[PDB]
């Protein structure tokens, strides 16, 4: 009786939201950006090849200096690279080799990683002893760790396969806030530039916008037909892009609370693993299962170019803070640094 | 290149040397993935031979490292294991169709297309007793079992009841039928009949892994 | 009569094209297989095809130069530097493919008979060391007459330089002929022994890719022995019987050209004449 | 982090002596090691360098052929074998650790030193002494014969402070970066061949001798040193 | 009473999401287009820099 009545009210509320989104869907992003000129052909060359990983690379993250990056592989090795010289700055042996994510602290003093061990391990890069040591192990997730991102040296946000995201206090080792509401494994998260909000994509084909301080879900974004694997905030924080296994990328708007554009091609039938934006946000770069990285025009939904330099799945990618280069990691155990030439 | 850059580059080469030394050490062991249902009894298979549970056992001076995670997302991590040890409980007729669908997902997974499955049809003693009692009928769950006959080329074990032999080959055929429906030789299923006291499981994995590695080499020698 | 300019050009052209074609396929295929395993066969097969590529190039260019110079060795090689260089290249271009083929036979015999030992114990460094050690050993044998105060002499055809075979008197002069023939026969014998063991094991195990590999092994054994034995026996006959042997210039020259076709057919019988490769070449031709 | 030197003492001219440097509290095998000596009432002088992994070894010209530097990583001991000792070798020998990667701070820790008694880019610090008062800003100037700015953007200039009775301490590395544990009042500014160390709000602890060292190339050379007195 | 407790929570969440202020899609699209135009010049991937200014020559 009461349960049946309540679940009918949820359907009415869903229709109310759907009508509300349709009310503000006066125009389409495609119509708005029809007049602007295309970005042309985007040609990027492999400037650097980072060799030394002996297994599948699962994650990479640039440091804020746009020169150092950390990559994670399932050989149980965290490696910090000097991208300018390809020198290896550090090689961190992982207690659990089944790592799936890695994060570089914005200060550059810490890196984080974690995988099927359900632990987010914090590593101190600046010690008087001259070696990298574990400073914290963040326990509390009941599923694998899929993504992690620092807010500062003391706060980090992690997404897990136990359908929840958590905000952690690194000094005390306790999760101050738990973000619940996803019905599937959360595969990725992206922080807003002001670090007051973050979006997460799960395997329930939905993206949720979370308030860090308040700790609740502000908006829910649906429209994908399969698991979401990647998510990335727009550089101004008012939009984000997702990548799913249905071979499509979608651009959702926070304030309009709906999808604005879909990035798919008929030839593309493979899943998407990673997404990122260029510094101005005009380009959306996505890594694919078909061994390629497609550069999309975010505004016009045009495939601007292709990065074809890997012999296995493109598992991760990232764009530097200064926008100078993009790194691609792959299951073929190599990392490549790309940028164009005049 | 400055004086500090040379010292930095020399540090990088010392890192690269230890990266290769650890990689070669990791290749000296064969990695196995243990899968199965709750009633499979895969733990008992491991214990007799001996978030992630790991066990190391050695057969003829060869080290095996088997991982029992205790799933379409994290199964991609084990994309480069030597073999998958999929265990089922053949006695429980009710959950056999669940195991067949579970096996079908693993076999047809996009990230396990080159991973051979070492099937372990566990708890054969219970299956033999269940058929002997006759209280439960396999035909109730599988209608096609009533029209199935033991192959003439079959080689039953000595002292084995023909009723049990007909049942065992039917259950094995269902898994083999899934295996032979796709793959085209990229991966091969290696079914086995094991019980709760069998102590030859480790050697069966070792012998099957020799064929899995040999099949890997033959593709290298031929697909050039 | 039996010797002509076009004889060396055709052998060089087919050898260069066949080796260059196999090099491209080996490079693309290695990246595919380096992820699954160390791909020891692909490394060795790449070294063999590269070594044969230079053999048809370095020795082919010198041979064409001699033919173009009207075979005037005295007029244009007074210092005898070219013949010394020519002799070293010929020994390297003939003893390295024999030794490399004998190592692939051993390498693939271990991989088939003991796949676990090959996969775990043998590392990529061992394969590169074996590939480097074989190439260096061929160079060392090639340079042995130079370090032994001897020199390579112009053969009867006056088109290729090699060990002196006419009127050998000193025991050191006949020792080099025996050493080259013994190494060629020992490498040939080891190749047959290991290929036969691999072929027998595959047939026993088979009774998917077993029959395709067996045809490859039989084709390797036939080409390796038919092409090289007429030359290895000729050197052994001259090394033992000396000038008393009825080894005419025509017999020695013909046996040389058979041994050349082993390097021409190495890319095909090892790489190109494969079911997967032919489909790729067929698709490439259509496109 | 500790670096203890031993083996020094009075030796006859032309003799031999073995200096040891035992390291504790840090990963010794990860750091390159230098020997730096200081003649009595004189400035610092670099002696030798051995890299991490013992693959690279450098010597000063005045000691090359007579000194041998070696390390024992399992025992965390640094050695300096000296032969044909001259009266010019009478100095206090310091054991210095230095690790080299992007953003590292070489020459960050110095040992207490051991005393030995026997019976090229030019770095200039013209101002030998500077009278100072507490709370007042002080600037120290350094000059180099060659430009220390490399094509990679780094300027390999270092600043050290040796308080009376104490071993030198790193203040500024690569001409601008502030070493760990150093107050922010110290600031390093430079360009090309001219460099300035500014000390705002001078305190009693800042009193001492200041040395500027170049690390552009070997041999590493020190300035004469500028002494601060009240 | 697990299902009835979850139903109240799910309904309560949908109320919060339905009470937010939504701007027009044309307004939201223009803001994204405006940001790309304003920051276009400082995007090296969109407009490649001269080789002298490229750290990855
Ligand atoms: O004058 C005539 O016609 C004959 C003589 C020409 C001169 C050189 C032959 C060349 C061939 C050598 C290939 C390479 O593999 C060495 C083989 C070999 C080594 C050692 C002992 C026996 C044989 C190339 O193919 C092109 C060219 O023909």
């Amino acid at each position: 009786s009461e349960l049946d009545q309540l679940r009918q009210e949820a359907e009415q509320l869903k229709n109310q939201i759907r009508d509300a989104r349709k009310a503000c869907a006066d125009a389409t992003l495609s119509q708005i950006t029809n007049n602007i000129d295309p970005v042309g052909r985007i040609q990027m060359r492999t400037r650097r090849t980072l060799r030394g990983h002996l297994a599948k690379i699962y994650a990479m993250h640039w440091g804020t200096d746009s020169r150092l990056l950390v990559s994670a592989s399932q050989d149980g090795k965290l490696i910090i690279w000097d991208s300018y010289t390809t020198n290896k700055v550090h090689a961190i042996p992982l207690r659990s080799s089944w790592v799936m994510t890695c994060a570089y602290a914005p200060s550059g003093n810490y890196v984080a990683c974690g995988g099927l061990d359900n632990i987010c391990s914090i590593y101190n890069l600046k010690t008087r002893e001259g070696n990298v040591r574990v400073s914290r192990e963040l326990a509390g997730h009941t599923g694998y760790l899929s993504c992690c991102r620092f807010l500062d040296d003391n706060q980090i946000v992690t997404s897990s396969g136990d359908t929840t995201c958590a905000l952690w206090d690194i000094e005390t080792g306790q999760q101050t806030t738990t973000f619940t509401g996803h019905t599937g494994d959360v595969m990725s998260l992206s922080l807003a530039p002001d670090t007051r909000l973050f979006v997460s994509g799960a395997c329930d084909a939905s993206a949720k916008l979370w308030d860090v301080r308040e700790g609740m879900c502000r908006q829910t974004f649906t429209g994908h037909e399969s698991d979401i694997n990647a998510i990335c905030f727009f550089p101004n924080g008012n939009a984000f892009a997702t990548g799913s296994d249905d071979a499509t990328c979608r651009l959702f708007d926070l304030r309009a609370d709906q999808e604005l554009m879909t990035y798919s091609h008929d030839n593309i039938i493979c899943g998407i693993t990673s997404v990122s934006f260029s510094k101005s946000g005009r380009l959306l770069l996505a890594g694919y299962d078909d061994f390629n990285c497609n550069v999309w025009d975010a505004l016009k939904a045009d495939r601007a170019g292709v990065l074809a330099g890997h012999d296995n799945r493109v598992s991760c990618l990232g764009v530097t803070d200064d926008g100078m280069a993009v790194a691609t990691g792959s299951w073929d155990s190599f990392l490549k640094i790309w940028n164009g030439s005049s | 290149v400055s004086a500090e850059d040379k010292a930095a580059a020399e540090r990088s080469k010392m890192i690269d040397k230890n990266l290769r030394e650890d990689g070669e050490k990791a290749r000296r062991t064969l990695r196995l993935l243990l899968l199965g249902a709750d009633n499979s009894g895969k733990s008992t298979i491991v214990k007799q031979m001996r978030g992630i549970f790991e066990t190391k056992f050695q057969v003829d001076k060869v080290n095996f490292h088997m991982f029992d995670v205790g799933r379409r997302k994290w199964i991609q991590c084990f994309n480069d294991v030597t073999a998958i040890i999929f265990v089922v409980d053949s006695s429980d007729y009710n959950r056999l169709q669940e195991a067949l669908n579970d096996f079908k997902s693993i076999w047809n997974n996009r990230w396990l297309r080159t991973i051979s499955v070492i099937l372990f049809l566990n708890k054969q003693d219970l299956l033999a007793e269940k058929v002997l009692a006759g209280k439960s009928k396999i035909e109730d769950y599988f209608p096609e079992f009533a029209r199935y006959t033991t192959p003439e080329d079959a080689t039953p074990e000595p002292g084995e009841d023909p009723r049990v032999t007909r049942a065992k080959y039917f259950i094995r055929k269902e898994f083999v039928d899934i295996s032979t429906a796709s793959g085209d030789g990229r991966h091969i299923c290696y079914p086995h009949f094991t019980c709760a006291v069998d102590t030859e499981n480790a050697r069966r994995i070792f012998n099957d892994c020799k064929d899995i590695i040999l099949q890997m080499n033959l593709r290298e020698y031929n697909l050039v | 009569n039996r010797l002509s300019v076009f004889f060396s050009v055709i052998f060089m052209t087919v050898g260069i094209l066949s080796n260059s074609l196999a090099i491209a396929i080996l490079m693309k295929a290695y990246q595919r297989f380096r992820q699954k395993s160390k791909a020891s066969f692909l490394l060795l097969a790449s070294g063999l095809v590269i070594t044969d590529f230079f053999g048809h190039l370095i020795n082919g260019a010198i041979a064409v130069f001699v033919y173009a110079s009207d075979k005037e060795w005295i007029r244009f090689d007074q210092s005898n530097v070219l013949c010394s260089i020519f002799g070293i290249c010929m020994v390297f271009s003939g003893l390295c493919p024999l030794l490399l083929g004998s190592v692939m036979a051993i390498e693939r015999c271990i991989g088939v008979t003991k796949p676990i030992f090959h996969s775990t114990k043998i590392t990529s460094k061992h394969v590169k060391m074996m590939l480097s050690g074989v190439c260096l050993f061929a160079v060392f044998i090639a340079l042995l007459p130079i370090l032994g105060h001897r020199d390579y002499k112009i053969q009867a055809s006056r088109t290729w330089c090699f060990y002196n075979t006419e009127d050998i008197k000193d025991w050191e002069d006949r020792f080099y002929l025996l050493l080259f023939s013994f190494l060629g026969l020992l490498a040939l014998g080891v190749s047959l022994l290991c290929n036969a063991i691999t072929g027998i094991t595959l047939l026993r195990v088979k009774f998917s890719h077993h029959l395709e590999m067996v045809i490859q092994l039989l084709a390797i054994m036939c080409v390796s022995c038919i092409c090289w034995s007429p030359f290895l026996v000729t050197m052994a006959n001259i090394g033992i019987n000396g000038n008393h042997s009825l080894e005419t210039c025509e017999t020695t020259l013909f046996a040389l050209r058979m041994a050349t076709w082993n390097q021409i057919l190495d890319p095909w019988v090892y790489i190109l004449l494969r079911k997967a490769v032919l489909k790729n070449l067929y698709k490439l031709a259509s496109q | 982090v500790q670096l203890v030197e031993s083996g020094g003492g009075l030796v006859q001219p032309g003799g031999s002596r073995k200096l040891s440097c035992s390291a504790s509290g840090f990963a010794f095998s990860s750091f390159g090691m230098h020997w730096v000596r200081q003649a009595p009432e004189k400035g610092l002088e670099w002696v030798a360098y051995i890299s991490s992994g013992s693959g690279t070894i450098y010597y000063a010209d005045t000691v090359k052929g007579r000194f041998t530097i070696s390390r024992d990583d399992p025992k965390n001991t640094l050695f300096l074998q000296m032969t044909s000792l001259r009266s010019e070798d009478t100095a206090m020998y310091y054991c210095v650790r230095s690790i080299y990667y992007y953003g590292s701070s070489p020459f960050d820790f110095w040992g207490q030193g051991t005393t030995l008694t026997v019976s090229d880019i030019v770095m200039t610090q013209a101002t030998s002494s500077v009278p100072v008062t507490p709370g007042e800003s002080v600037s120290i100037s350094c000059r180099s014969s060659k430009s220390l700015l490399h094509s990679n953007g780094n300027t390999y200039l270092y600043w050290f402070l040796q308080r009376p009775g104490q071993s030198p301490q790193l203040l500024i590395y690569r001409m601008s970066n502030l070493a760990s544990g150093v107050p922010d009042r110290f600031s390093g500014s430079g360009s090309g061949t001219a460099f300035t160390l500014t000390i705002s709000r001078l305190e009693a602890e800042d009193v001492g001798v200041y040395y500027c060292m170049q690390h552009l190339e070997y041999p590493l050379t020190f300035g004469a040193g500028t002494k601060l007195e009240l | 009473t697990a299902s009835i407790a979850q139903a109240r929570k799910l309904v309560e969440q949908l109320k919060m999401e339905a009470n937010i202020d939504r701007i027009k899609v044309s307004k939201a699209a223009a803001d994204l287009m405006a940001y790309c135009e304003a920051h276009a010049k400082e995007d090296p991937l969109l407009t490649p820099v001269p080789a002298s200014e490229n750290p990855f020559r």
